[PDB]
């Protein structure tokens, strides 16, 4: 599915 | 801000170095004192030189000396705020004002700012500055933009799951195909724009784009230094059974993309296995399918027991 | 030696900032132009805080300044000619005459030193001095040890590929277990340690050790920003379903871990496919087993166009 | 015509019985010697009451008689020439030259002409008297007709093989729903009909008329005394999954029918495997489906070095 | 006491033929129309010719007489009770003394009488006469034997269910190879004897035997004529894997054995999973393995709701 | 497929 | 397992 | 089996 990203 | 010198201090002592064996060269064993007791600054190329004589790693030092760690700045607290805010929308309110009027302030806001609009939408909540602004915004940040850094694909990432693929779809383009690495983290961010907009192509028997994306992911696996991540990977190539399936009706094709979703039970992946499955339910759905008596076992399983789940949140 | 000032500028002037929205509050105007001029030293305490007021990585900023490649400095070109001399072995002499002298200049040298002794076990070439030296080298290198940098488990997976076990062992377990990530580098040896060991343990049914290494790797799941290498976790995974088929004969478990090794196919992975089956074939050989036909059926393919496979290697 | 005296004696002499044991309340000393001795005709009452002294089934000692045979009479031998001719298509003119003619002399005949009929159109043979007679001959055998004999269905078998379906149709349906069992051959002919008719329905996606056959089949394992053959069994249980696949395109049904035709190949049955397989192709080409990568290999390598093979022949 | 004539009437008026077509070559019009008539009895001769003359099966023409069911006589209704008294146990008492008198009256009541004797063993009911008195039974039906008729293979089948393996197997030895067919009945009855056989030699682990077994089965495969029942061939087939598996520890073997397993829940036959469910779970046991999950999931779900099953009668 | 019986 | 065979 | 890492 569609993958949250914070780095 | 950073005991960098403290940490070639102990990493010199447990490799048994003495500090001749540093300075020498460099600097003076004065300046060096100096420098390893955190009084004054070093430049990355002492340290680039200092790392080579120790014979550890340049990242590990700078991580051990603090920066392995996204909690340095701002910034990082507040992305890391993201994952607390997401299971205590109660929260949302009183940090959204915080956030939504530095949204622009630098890329790094922005896609703290999209994090937030993710929580709403989730839960309902009304955002109305939004829906009345973003266009706006993206013009505002993507209108005289030659070349794209991590935090631009990550942001793109986010966008995918607030906005229509269409509007996010002209945004995307000029983004690809990418010719290098920079690290771990851009690395990353540039599969999560891929995983994320494949996943909404296929969603949308948009197979055109879908075929797009799969090249994308594919070339990427042709670039020196680059790290694939192994679950996007492992995704990535079941969204690519899912899309042969489509395509030719091919049976075996179905089967493996079926597998797959088995595999992320079988190593442990939960919420991937949710995922997964919920979604080639879907999928099945809209091209008149029945998928195997398990995968729609957990489906109701799952939503029943969930209802409404909480996107994978990379960090 | 690395032109940081360049991306400094570059970054900015893409992202339209104005000199002063970066000295400002840091350096003077002129200062800053010597910086971003490649002419004046930039302290990682400065570039910290250009990176903050950029809004793009530390580390992509670095990376984009070079140091993106293990090929800065001297021990970078050696360890990317190992791959060079492992599919040229005739070059292997006068460049191992080079290595073996350095081998205990620092832990960089040495981990290229195993480098090229693995070499030589494959390819049957003569070490005599490996085999007289090591465990000398060894006392020498871990004796006043207390805590281990990412170089040193570097050292310690390669050391498990040409030493027996019994002899590795000891020096391995001090090593564990892992309490923090300090990079992504790091937490990539760390793990390749524990994959090649639970390897060894499983070919040597000795199960209590296999055991312990499947204990570390889940821990590592446990510790916070720790970078789980997707491959490694599904191969570890595999082997942890053959050491629970040793343990209680359940078949269940045999049928996952030829599951795996399919999905390795299925996504491409070749050498790991090959390498897998190769070894599922040798260890239900010594329990008295017939793999499946397939499984059965690639190995004679396999091994006749291969014979003797090069092992992974990983940079 | 038959030695029944012969086996008597044998049976009893075996069974250590004394004459006396069995002629004693049935008849005459004298008589039963006459009887024993193939001299005397003996009544099925007769013989049934010393099946019963002597505690061997009736039809088994019939058959020990020699009528354990179907080589007693004159349509006995014609058909077992079928198969003959079907291997031999040389020797089809002069001996279709000896049916032809008589055809209609008995349903058993007419049997075996229709048998002929299909060797021809197998290969490739022309018969013009059959397109322009068969409509006359049905008319003429199945016009006053109530109730319907073993030989009946053996018919109808074989005509659904060279009549388009939409002839035979409705010369079936007043045949069923059958309500009792009346040996072996009768079980056996009842059940080709049904399975022969549902294969032709499935293949021209009739699915109103292949539910029909399905449910007249089930319904035969609820009559008393049915023997209900184990291959069709299988083989319409197979077709049955198609039908549920062709329905609702479950994909679980598929996978079923793909797994029963496994199982043919697991026991040895060699020719339905290759049947099944060719048919399982075929639906699934009109059905913009393409089978699994063995179902599929197998196909090429059957129809190569197969062409045209010979349709299953049950006697 | 069979209405045959009754039957040759109904089945010359239905084709149409008339008396005439029958009696003409055979017997006078006068006496025909007495056999007609079912006052005049008719030899098993006279009724092969009207048959051929009908075009009707010889065999079928019985059975519609009335011999289409094993009611005919006492044994028969006797056959049928076994059932009744095995779901009834109440009604083995007073039904268990009328038969046990007359065990050795005809192979046919001793069948009858083994029959009680396992409804008595799996409700754990006393018949201390057996085990006292059935060594002299079969040393007295058994010895001056040379061939075997169907009810002794019946006998046999029956015997191997309430005697331990070691007594039956010397009087089995003799009763095979087989090399002909004698009817349905015969041939069912020489499959159920290698079948019981074949059962109890692979729950044994006498593998030497289940070889024996499994080779005199494949042959008759060989005899012309014989009918090899469908479900005995599957399950005789799932035996020969487990044979293959505790024989060379092949897994494919066991694999083959558990989908042969599944079909039978696949096609309905519940009995039949439930047993030989319950048999791989045991024979895995003495084997130090575990079954799949759905295997043995299956298990505890049968022994709970089941506990002790009624073995399977075939009639 | 279509069997032909001949009983 | 062990059918009980009547016929 | 045994990967060779050379980071």
């Amino acid at each position: 599915a569609i993958t949250l990203i914070f780095i | 801000m950073f005991k960098i010198g403290s940490v070639l201090k102990q990493i010199r002592q447990e490799l048994n170095y003495h500090q001749i064996d540093l300075y020498s060269g460099i600097m003076s064993k004065s300046v060096y004192i100096k420098v390893e007791a955190d009084s004054r600054p070093i430049s990355v190329e002492e340290l680039s030189k200092f790392s080579e004589r120790l014979g550890v790693n340049f990242f590990e030092i700078l991580n051990r000396a603090g920066m392995n760690t996204k909690s340095v700045n701002e910034t990082g607290k507040e992305k890391l705020l993201i994952s607390k805010i997401f299971t205590n929308p109660d929260l949302f309110d009183k940090n959204f004002q915080r956030i939504e009027p530095k949204r622009l302030t630098s890329l790094q806001y922005f896609s703290i700012y999209l994090g937030y609009i993710s929580i709403a939408h989730h839960y309902n909540i009304e955002v109305p500055t939004f829906n009345k602004t973003i266009t706006s915004d993206l013009k505002h940040l993507y209108d005289k933009r030659t070349t794209f850094f991590g935090i631009d694909y990550e942001i793109v990432s986010n966008l995918l799951n607030v906005l229509p693929y269409e509007e996010v779809s002209s945004i995307i383009k000029p983004m690809y195909p990418i010719v290098d690495s920079f690290g771990k983290d851009y690395d990353l961010t540039i599969q999560t724009v891929l995983k994320n907009a494949l996943t909404i192509s296929i969603m949308n028997r948009n197979l055109k784009e879908a075929q797009y994306y799969i090249n994308q992911f594919e070339h990427l696996k042709t670039i020196k230094n680059i790290s694939i991540n192994g679950c996007y990977d492992l995704e990535i190539n079941y969204l690519k059974q899912i899309y042969q399936f489509l395509t030719d009706k091919n049976i075996d094709s179905y089967l493996n993309a079926v597998n797959i979703i088995n595999i992320f039970k079988i190593i442990g992946k939960e919420d991937i296995h949710r995922s997964l499955v919920e979604e080639l339910t879907k999928i099945s759905a809209k091209e008149k399918f029945t998928p195997p008596k398990e995968v729609t076992m957990y489906y109701e399983n799952y939503v029943a027991i969930e209802n409404n789940p909480i996107p994978e949140i990379k960090e």
